[PDB]
């Protein structure tokens, strides 16, 4: 929680999870991805979506 | 949302609807507009209105 409150992200939207409760939840080995693009295929990463 | 979205904060059910208009010739100051705050921090989230 306060670690996105403050960095101030531009994009974030949390899909099967809400953001606010994910201080509570305990997981197993968070996996993290990280790469550039170009602008228009910012709004074109999601699940489902061609 | 940000803060700001959180500031104000719609029920899950509203009847009606919101209007949204530029204004960058009326509300932009060449010196800069300054008069319009916002809140970035507060204990916690909001009831509707
Ligand atoms: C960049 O990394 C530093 C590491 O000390 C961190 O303090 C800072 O918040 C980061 N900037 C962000 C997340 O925008």
């Amino acid at each position: 929680s306060v670690l996105y409150n403050s960095a101030s992200f531009s994009t974030f939207k949390c899909y099967g999870v809400s953001p606010t409760k994910l201080n509570d939840l305990c997981f197993t080995n968070v996996y993290a991805d990280s790469f550039v693009i170009r602008g228009d295929e910012v709004r074109q990463i999601a699940p489902g979506q061609t | 949302g940000k803060i700001a979205d959180y500031n104000y904060k719609l029920p899950d059910d509203f009847t009606g609807c919101v209007i949204a208009w530029n204004s960058n010739n009326l509300d932009s100051k060449v010196g800069g507009n300054y008069n319009y705050l916002y809140r970035l921090f507060r204990k916690s989230n909001l009831k509707p209105f």
